């Protein structure tokens, strides 16, 4: 479930899931860096029926993982929108900016 | 036989196209792929490393990349670079240091541009705050970092002045900035606000005139910046839809999703029905050809999945890009007519570039 | 909730195997993918830049790569490196620096591979002039070439000694390296010819024994290099082949496309049939389970296009791969039984290796 | 064809056929690099019956081409016999040694 696109806290992912990559949907795979960074999602949760605040925070460092690739686009704007713009790396400002996953961090109630 | 090097590409210049693959799954070797577009073969290869950007020189004499180094990839010093190759002999020349900030994102036209008369390289930044990166390409230098584009994204190169470019802010509207000839700025000015960034934002890719632009909406509307004086004039929206098309919930989709043709003013846009939040960079279902001074569609055709496109004006050309497999189509009259298909052409390119002819 | 790094891989060692991706059509972005083997699970993985190479410690603790980067990738300065990581965290500790000519090719497990005290790793150099490159693990330091075993090709560690190897000749032979405390060489031989270079030529990848190592040829023979003693003992041919194998021109085929499972001396070995020139790299029709003592097959099974394998001796176990998926096979009776499939695994990998367990 | 795996001067090609990506059989690709160095196949020409010796020099110094992979294999040995043996990378002493294609330049009468 959590490793499907269609997962319901996915729903602005364009990367990797790094629950598919040695990580899960909160930490990084090993080797790999968190970045202090993100876009954000507004993503509805089905479940209990709350919207919720999203946090795609990647992780860095390390080499594609290549698994689990999601390009999901809800509530997503473009770059003048920045922190709501997913066609960028978030790992840009890391010691290392070579891409390896994303991630869905849970902020709190949108 | 005898195996040498330092050979030039097979075929003209004209007949060449620039294929950006980023090869997402595999993104520190990405490389431009250059084809023949009348034939489909393929002529040789630009690596540009991690996540490269491309574009051609206006003069048509040189590629230009745009990529990031590290000393040993994935640790290791940064390198953010523009390198300076040769077009003919596909060979580097010159390497341009950059900030560490350029940026790293999907192939966009207007994160990757210069000015008109070919002097100055314009390039986004994002380090995550946003500038604008100005390269002397006489110099080899970065002179430049136009921090007034805060918060503003992309650049949209004025096809009627030597040195000035726009960019969408975070109001709703553009900000011109006039280069000297040193690649300062010289002068600046802000539009009033063109679109609601909150009801109707706009895809960044225009529809570029020579003395005006063209946007879409989200929701399929336009909207245009008139740049024949020095302060440029705003307007919109009018609707690319019909009743009809409303009722089936018809919106644009894609990457660089539009195109103008100048001579005729027709302007070209990826749509796809069943619009609804979060399929604005869904694959094109249909192009529809858009008269921009009756500001009525004129043609609808089958857009064979395609996300992203380019115009040659001098010869009538659009190409559509799927992802992997490039679309050569005739635009000479108003219904496009499908030439070829370039298969496997790329593995992840959402960009597709001619080589100029116009100098 | 918060992002946090740091963590050490989720499965235990034990369970884990590396797949070795070339990634041939972008060559500059290998790496090794972790797997778990008891449930298909992807545990992490290590970047390995141009065609890098991969081998566990001995011990267990650490993984050693090999690559060759350049300043600007396509241009610069080239910086042959050996890397040590940790197995755990799967994060990068060390570079050490070798000469420009570490072997760039297929993965073979031959060309990087570490004496059997675990304090030496030892590679092969191709300039193309050959050598065999000799890597103190303990100082972190290349030592030198060993520049006898120009002409040769490939390292195979004895087992029953602390610091020798062999490598296979053109003259058919086998040279003998035995290394000093400071891994320079302190002695060595040469073997008699033990194969035909010209009518028989054998694989390179030995199946390896505790005191000997078998090899088959190209036309599906079997020899054997004895190194008891300090001076190896080399025989063969005998055939893996009876008539009816014969008759329907059954040969070897693949990369790393034998083993040998110690404790009962079953030989395992790719095979296909209508071999003729130029089917040595074929994908396998079967996988022949060939007992070494008798010299006669003791089971035949699928081969499920594999082209390479390696064995557990600890857990009887025997890994194939086919370049994108690996097959997990019960070795502990005579004919194998599939477990399960990993399905890609690697887009382009002719080499998986267990994690060790035990072995001293 | 040239452009197949099964043209017969690349009956020992491991690599991706340079003539396939912007070279020739005899011509690296604009801004790649001939090795000095190659394996050897010997190779039957099935129009006269005679073989021939093909040396199968690289073309280096830029990423791989990626089209017109071929694996073939005919007459090729291990690297015991290393000048004829092709699972390495006969752009290995370049200036660059990233392999971009493989070339199938005509020698004469084996």
């Amino acid at each position: 479930e959590v490793n499907s696109c269609d997962y319901w806290r996915h729903c602005a992912v364009d990367g990797f899931l790094c629950s598919c990559c040695g990580g899960t949907t909160t930490t990084c795979p090993p080797g790999s860096t968190p970045s202090p960074i993100s876009w954000i999602g507004t993503c509805h949760n089905p479940h209990d029926g709350k919207d919720y605040l999203i946090s795609y925070h990647d992780c860095c460092g390390k080499t594609a993982c290549g698994r689990c690739q999601c390009n999901t686009q809800t509530r997503e704007r473009p770059g003048y929108e920045f922190f709501l713009h997913n066609d960028v790396n978030w790992c840009m400002a890391n010691e290392n900016s070579t891409f390896h996953c994303t991630t869905s961090v849970l902020v709190g109630l949108a | 036989e005898v195996l040498t090097g330092g050979h030039s590409v097979s075929a003209p210049q004209e007949n060449r196209i620039y294929v950006m693959d980023s090869v997402f799954m595999h993104l520190t070797e990405s490389r431009v792929h250059v084809y023949d577009y009348t034939n489909g073969k393929f002529l040789g290869m630009v690596p540009t490393a991690f996540n490269g950007h491309v574009q051609v020189s206006n003069d048509g004499k040189k590629i230009y990349t745009m990529t990031t180094y590290h000393e040993r990839i994935t640790r290791g010093k940064r390198s953010d670079v523009v390198e300076v190759w040769d077009a003919d002999k596909l060979t580097f020349e010159k390497e341009i240091s950059l900030p560490p900030k350029r940026v790293q994102g999907l192939n966009y036209d207007g994160l990757f541009r210069q000015t008109t008369d070919g002097k100055f390289i314009v390039l986004q930044n994002a380090s995550p705050a946003t500038s604008i990166g100005i390269v002397d390409v006489a110099k080899g230098d970065y002179v430049e970092d136009v921090t007034a584009a805060a918060g503003c994204w992309s650049v949209i190169p004025q096809p009627n002045r030597p040195r000035s470019f726009m960019t969408i802010c975070g109001d709703g509207g553009l900000l011109t900035i006039n280069l000297g000839e040193d690649g300062k700025v010289a002068s600046q000015s802000r539009s009033k606000q063109m679109f609601s960034v909150k009801d109707d934002p706009i895809f960044i890719a225009p529809a570029l005139d020579k003395d005006k632009a063209h946007f879409v909406s989200y929701y399929g509307n336009v909207y245009s910046a008139d740049f024949s004086g020095d302060e440029v004039k705003v307007d919109g929206p009018w609707s690319l839809l019909n009743d009809e098309d409303k009722a089936k919930n018809w919106v644009p989709g894609g990457y660089n999703l539009v195109g103008l043709h100048r001579a005729s003013g027709r302007m070209y846009v990826f749509m796809h029905p069943d619009g609804k939040e979060g399929t604005h960079k869904f694959p094109a279902a249909e192009i529809w050809v858009m008269d921009t001074k009756t500001k009525q569609r004129v043609a609808r055709i089958p857009g064979r999945d395609a996300l992203s496109m380019t115009i040659d004006q001098q010869r009538n050309l659009m190409l559509t890009l799927d992802g992997g497999n490039v679309n050569v189509y005739d635009i000479s009259q108003p219904e496009p007519k499908l030439l070829r298909t370039i298969e496997g052409a790329a593995e992840a390119s959402l960009q597709v570039q001619f080589h100029p002819v116009g100098g």
